[PDB]
């Protein structure tokens, strides 16, 4: 180990990578069979398959990360491993901003959602999250390049490639926009449910929504706030090699909250909590 | 339960020609529907197969892609849709209904069949010994069909099937599956069989049972007999 | 490495599966609405409402929302071995006239009519099968009701009461103590109506605690509420 | 009043029926039976399931044949499944979707169905337009149907819960015989192997025997604390088991009159849905409400195995005529096939 | 005050035609289910494990 | 600078020889690495410096965000 940012970020993504994968992999079992499909349990599914993705795929960011950016590997692998990165996380994204989308729909339009609203519609909207995190990517492998600097190889970008593009573009369809519509969404429900004819006193809806949004902003925000400083700062200053070594941090701090998706989502249904225990139980 | 069909008469060569089928008296949507050819001096011909959800689409290997065969279920009709006709397609059609299920009796129920004329290997064969016999009323007959491969599935069923065309009447099933006796069929018909030689026999004949026993297979994709035709 | 007939049986059991699954989705976007009156109660009348021997089902559609209705009054026998087969409702409506605190039950002489609804209600509020089951509450007759209040005190069936004969307290009187029979105050809500000659009225009632109690099962479900 | 007079000689003659039982009581099937070996551990696993359903599973019947059954649960359909193929002979949807009890013919060309709705439904298989169609409408009952056992292809006996069971005839659709000894909604219907007699199980805690071709009560059995659910005859046909809600499966004998003895276990609290015996009559299984089955032992009074395969309540089990497997259904819509 | 005493002497006939039937011990009928037991021990597949060729259920 | 020099070599004839001593001293490191438009006030030359320090100091940098750059940016 070289250095204390270093440190702290295999900190943070040895705790994400073994608390992710017994926690992911539970609540894709429990979900795919040990429950009947809903339209709720295709949303879990397809956020724990991009949650299991990203867990899967953290190792080889932290042995990339441990190797101080040394790569042995060709080209491809570095055009290939990062889209899968790239792709995953704002999959994940895409997925928590679906499932506020589809919490307020329910809400704000019942009658519709009882009668319009079933297992088909909720698939083929995940396949479209899916084609949209693919589509959002494709810059990750166009312009990803090996810079090979004689003695040694290491992954990485350079009319010039533009990279200050795919950073804004990045932080207004993944940060922006669903920053916006979760905060707007929760905020309605919160709102709905405590101004009716038959409100009720109770604060439950509101905890879970500050803990949901307050979880996402803090896990996301400081890799966007990183991202773009780095682009408009020097790379020679003492400034710009102090946000590169933090911004590893922030990798950590992304993974994060991949780890803490099923803790969040699936566990606060009483009946997963049911059938996992039950499950849990089963083996032991 | 009936089958109206048309769509015959004349066709010149190289013409294009649909055999329309309508039924009534029964639930179509549920039930398999075949289309069988037969000669006026030969046997019965399977030509096509549409299942109950319009898939697995089954044709010969006489016919396959030039004859397209569909179905409309709130309509409760069946069209065969024949492109190219050649001389050797100058023959009766029937449409022939079947369902299955376990214990189904599948092939029960023939159309009429309408006539059309034309101006002018691996599969499984039947072979059968003799063509004609005379038969006196009252006496008990045997007839003897043999096939090329063992019918005898893995699950425990022999699948063949026995047809009996009166003159001028459609052909009727009389055994499904070799053993089992179908419906409206009487007692004195029976079937026996191994896997290769097939009998049946009829004790106590009738005047009603005279017509040409025709011999079928189902256990992969279908032959008829040549047909053993009875006398007086 | 299956025969022909094995295939075209797969087939068929596959046609059947798909029927099965639309039929599923046609059942589940329909709301059931079971419904309990204790002896005499507004169950013939609020059956008619809707439509504008055993088990009788009516089919209705208010404002693009299926209505189940469900109603077991012909069945005299024991509720235990059948109410179990009612845990997948969405409401229970709960159907008690005001008009039977002075009014007997031709069985016993001492008890009273609106006792025997309280204790059935009673049973159905603290039956097991129902904790997730919402009840809407329907009080009935209300004029009549006005009109013994006029001729007769509310103390005959209430000794602990105390208050004026005013049909406005009597009414929150007899509201709070249906209200507080529910052992179970966090899991259920009890939706109380006062149930008038207008049809419209209590559908549109029905109605909206429907679609309340739809958005508290989802939410639930989910986990937010 | 002479009332009470009744009353008297009935409490007498009670009496003079538990000492005869008594007095007749020499020895118990126990400690007849401990000399013989043991059964041992019995382990069955999941051979099939069946997964169409969609809500709670009811009743179920097997065929004669052994391979096709009848499946009825709360999505208005029964279903006729193969159980080596795994395949859906029909699919009947019913007319009211509240039902508790489904036959499958001996002859096979017949289903019954009841519940809630007061009617035994008859469904015909075996039409020559290919679809299921209902034969009639059975409504002579009042109370909510329990069960019905085709008797034969022509007569359907069956209990309801207005306390009385009734032998019907199918051609004529007119009540043939009603009984109506029971005080109680009855439950539980079960059949004998030489279709002379039945058993009728229902909640004033005694099971009656019955004849059919006669019409009244043979003997009465009342040595359980509760609710019989569950009723069903030993392959000999002089014997009967009935699960209750006391968590006590009870073996009683015909000829004899009198409980052999009583399947039961500290741990069980919960009641029983459904008792079934097997071709031997050696085992007797018996479904329970805490989402598990008991294989008990009929003559050791001791538990041969478990079967914990169900997510939900167990409410219909039923084994073949051949006694090759054991088919258990629940309230999560799926069958299992066990042996 | 009549129906009740109809089923009072309903009830007081039957319970005495119960009464009347004859009785055999319980000794024996436990050895006749006990010999049914045994007798058809061989012939139940649940009871004995058949094995998987001979068992439809195999797959 | 590094293969940068060898990058030199590859910008020397990469582009026509005005002056070799010009461009070369554009592309010397940076000790006053205040900047480039600056480094030109107190030398045609002028341009071909801006230029070729233009390009060697994008050089240099893409090399530093490479060298500690994360698979996930
Ligand atoms: C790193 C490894 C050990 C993480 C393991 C995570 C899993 C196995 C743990 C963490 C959270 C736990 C759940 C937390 C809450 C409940 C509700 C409780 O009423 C039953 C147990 C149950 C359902 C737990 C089951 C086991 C569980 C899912
Ligand atoms: C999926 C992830 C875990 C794969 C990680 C692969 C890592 C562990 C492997 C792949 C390339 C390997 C390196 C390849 C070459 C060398 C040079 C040798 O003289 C010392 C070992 C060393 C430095 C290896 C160390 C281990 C290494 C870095
Ligand atoms: C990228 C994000 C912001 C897209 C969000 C699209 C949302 C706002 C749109 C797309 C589909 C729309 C729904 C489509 C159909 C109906 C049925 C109508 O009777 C009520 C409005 C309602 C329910 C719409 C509400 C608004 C809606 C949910
Ligand atoms: C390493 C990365 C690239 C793996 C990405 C796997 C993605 C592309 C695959 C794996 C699972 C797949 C999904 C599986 C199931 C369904 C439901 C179907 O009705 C629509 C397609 C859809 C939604 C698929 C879309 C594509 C999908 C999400
Ligand atoms: C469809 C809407 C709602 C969401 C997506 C908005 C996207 C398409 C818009 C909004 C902000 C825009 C960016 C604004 C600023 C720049 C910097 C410029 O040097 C390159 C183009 C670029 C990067 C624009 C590209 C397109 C852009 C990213
Ligand atoms: C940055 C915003 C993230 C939003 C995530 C992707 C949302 C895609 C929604 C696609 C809606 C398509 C609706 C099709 C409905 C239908 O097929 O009938
Ligand atoms: C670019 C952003 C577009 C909008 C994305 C967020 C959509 C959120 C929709 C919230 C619906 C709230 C409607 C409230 C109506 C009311 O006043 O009752």
């Amino acid at each position: 180990w070289n250095e204390p940012p270093v440190i702290l970020s295999m900190v943070i993504l040895s705790l994400t990578f073994l608390l992710g994968l017994p926690g992911n992999g539970l609540v894709l079992w429990v979900a795919g069979l040990k429950m009947q499909r809903t339209v709720n349990t295709i949303w879990f599914l397809h956020l724990t398959l991009a949650d299991l993705l990203c867990c899967l795929s953290l190792p080889f960011s932290l042995a990339h990360l441990a190797l101080q950016g040394q790569w042995p590997y060709g080209r491809f692998l570095c055009k290939l491993i990062p889209s899968i990165i790239v792709l995953n996380m704002f999959a994940s994204v895409f997925l928590l901003t679906a499932i506020s989308l589809d919490r307020c729909l329910v809400v704000f339009k019942p009658i519709w959602c009882q009668n319009h609203r079933n297992v088909g519609m909720a698939c083929s909207i995940c396949g479209c999250i899916w084609v949209v995190a693919f589509v959002m990517c494709i810059p990750v492998f166009v312009y990803r390049e090996i810079f090979t600097t004689d003695n040694h190889n290491r992954c990485g970008y350079k009319v010039p490639t533009p990279l200050v593009a795919i950073t804004i573009t990045r932080l207004v369809v993944g940060f922006l926009l669903p920053s916006v519509i979760m905060i707007a969404c929760y905020s309605f429900i919160v709102f709905r449910m405590q101004r009716g004819r038959f409100a009720k006193s109770q604060s439950k809806t509101f905890r879970v929504a500050v803990v949901v949004v307050a979880v996402f902003l803090v896990c996301w925000t400081p890799y966007h706030i990183f991202g773009v400083l780095s682009l408009l700062t020097d790379p020679e200053t003492p400034l710009g090699k102090t946000l590169m070594s933090w911004d590893h941090v922030c990798i950590a701090l992304a993974s994060a909250n991949s780890c803490f998706n099923p803790f969040l989502y699936a566990l606060l249904g009483k009946d997963f909590r049911k059938k996992a225990r039950q499950s849990i139980q089963g083996i032991l | 339960v009936q089958l109206v069909e048309s769509g015959g008469g004349l066709v010149q060569p190289g013409g294009s020609r649909k055999l329309s089928c309508s039924a009534s008296g029964f639930a179509f949507s549920s039930f398999g529907m075949h289309w069988v050819r037969q000669a006026p001096e030969k046997g019965l011909e399977w030509v096509a197969y549409i299942s109950s959800g319009s898939g697995t689409i089954y044709y010969a290997d006489t016919v396959k892609g030039r004859f397209t065969i569909s179905r409309d279920d709130p309509k409760n009709t069946l069209f065969l849709q024949m492109t190219s006709l050649r001389s050797e397609d100058t023959a009766m059609y029937y449409c022939v209904r079947s369902i299955y299920y376990y214990g189904s009796s599948p092939f029960d129920f023939w159309g009429q069949g309408t006539t059309l004329t034309v101006s002018a290997s691996a599969d499984i064969v039947m072979t059968q010994a003799t063509s004609s016999v005379p038969v006196t009323p009252g006496e008990s007959v045997s007839i003897s069909c043999r096939s090329s491969k063992s019918l005898l599935h893995s699950n425990g069923n022999t699948y063949l099937y026995w047809f009996l065309q009166r003159p001028g009447q459609s052909p009727q099933l009389l055994i499904y599956r070799m053993s089992n006796l179908a419906s409206g069929v009487p007692d004195r018909f029976s079937g026996s069989g191994s896997g290769t030689a097939f009998t049946l026999t009829i004790s106590r004949l009738e005047a009603e049972d005279v017509g040409v026993y025709y011999c079928m297979q189902h256990l992969e994709y279908l032959t008829f007999g040549a047909g053993t035709k009875l006398e007086l | 490495t299956l025969s022909a007939e094995d295939k075209a049986a797969v087939e068929r059991s596959k046609m059947i599966d798909r029927n099965l699954r639309e039929d599923g989705e046609k059942a589940a976007r329909e709301v059931k609405l079971l419904l309990l009156g204790a002896g005499e109660s507004g169950k013939s009348t609020i059956v008619k409402q809707m439509k504008i021997t055993g088990i009788v089902e009516t089919h209705f559609t208010f404002k693009d929302l299926h209505f189940k209705m469900f109603d077991v009054g012909a069945q005299r026998s024991e509720r235990k071995k059948w109410i179990h087969c009612f845990e997948g409702v969405t409401a229970i409506i709960f159907c008690v006239a005001l008009s039977d605190y002075d009014l007997v039950l031709a069985e016993d002489e001492e008890m009273n009519r609106m006792h025997e609804s309280m204790k059935l209600f009673d049973s159905i509020c603290n039956n097991k099968w129902f904790t997730d089951t919402s009840i809407i509450l329907f009080l009935n007759k209300k004029d009549l009701f006005e009109e013994k209040i006029k001729k007769s005190p509310l103390t005959i069936c209430y000794p602990e009461y105390a208050g004026s004969n005013t049909y406005e307290e009597a009414a929150a009187y007899i509201q709070c103590q249906f209200e507080d029979l529910n052992k179970r105050k966090d899991t259920k809500e009890i939706y109380t109506h006062f149930t008038c000659s207008t049809d419209t009225k209590n559908v549109q009632f029905v109605f909206d605690a429907v679609t309340d109690v739809i958005i508290k099962n989802n939410l639930k479900d989910c986990g937010l509420f | 009043s002479e009332l009470d007079q009744l009353r008297q000689e009935a409490e007498q003659l009670k009496n003079q029926i538990r000492d005869a039982r008594k007095a007749c009581a020499d020895a118990t099937l126990s400690q007849i039976t401990n000399n013989i070996d043991p059964v041992g551990r019995i382990q069955m696993r999941t051979r099939r399931t069946l997964r169409g359903h969609l809500a709670k599973i009811y009743a179920m019947h097997w065929g004669t044949d052994s391979r096709l059954l009848v499946s009825a649960s709360q999505d208005g359909k029964l279903i006729i499944w193969d159980s080596y193929t795994t395949n859906k002979v029909h699919a009947i949807p019913l007319r009211s979707s509240w039902v508790m009890t489904c036959a499958y013919a001996p002859s096979g060309n017949y289903v019954a169905c009841g519940g809630l709705d007061n009617i035994c439904s008859i469904y015909n298989l075996k039409t020559r337009e290919g679809n299921v169609r209902v034969s009639r409408e059975l409504a002579g009952h009042t109370g909510y149907l329990s069960c019905c056992r085709f008797l034969d292809d022509n007569q359907i006996v069956t209990s309801s819960g207005d306390t009385t069971c009734a032998l019907w005839d199918i051609e004529t659709g007119q009540q043939t015989t009603t009984f109506t000894g029971h005080t109680g909604d009855v439950m539980s219907l079960s059949l004998a192997p030489d279709t002379r007699l039945f058993v009728s199980g229902a909640c004033d805690a005694s099971a009656k025997l019955w004849d059919v071709r006669e019409g009244m009560c043979r003997q009465t059995f009342t040595g359980h604390e509760s609710d019989i659910n569950a009723i069903c005859f030993f392959p000999n046909g002089n014997a009967f088991a009935t699960g209750s809600d006391d968590a006590t499966c009870r073996l009683f004998d015909l000829r004899a009159d009198q409980e052999l003895m009583t399947y039961s276990h500290d741990n069980i609290i919960c009641g029983i849905t459904s008792v079934s015996f097997s071709k031997s009559g050696r085992l007797l299984l018996a479904g329970y409400d805490d989402f598990n089955c008991n294989v008990w032992d009929a003559l050791k009074a001791d538990r041969a195995g478990v079967l914990a395969g169900h997510d939900n309540r167990v409410s219909c089990l039923g084994v073949t005529d051949d006694g090759m497997a054991v088919a258990t259904g629940s309230w999560d819509s799926f069958l299992k096939i066990w042996n | 005050n009549t129906a009740s005493i109809a089923q009072a002497r309903k009830l007081v006939e039957q319970l005495k035609m119960e009464a009347n039937i004859d009785r055999i011990k319980v000794s024996k009928a436990a050895a006749d289910l006990m010999a049914y037991c045994e007798a058809h021990a061989k012939e139940d597949p649940l009871l004995t494990p058949v094995p998987a060729s001979e068992n439809p259920f195999r797959e | 600078s590094v293969q940068l020099t060898e990058k030199r070599m590859d910008k020397v004839g990469k582009y026509p020889k005005e002056l070799r001593k010009c461009c070369e001293d554009g592309m010397r490191e940076n000790p006053m690495r205040f900047s480039c438009q600056r480094r030109t006030r107190f030398i045609a030359c002028k341009k071909v410096f801006l230029d070729c320090c233009n390009y060697i100091t994008e050089l240099r940098r893409q090399h530093a965000r490479a060298s500690h750059l994360g698979l996930a940016r």
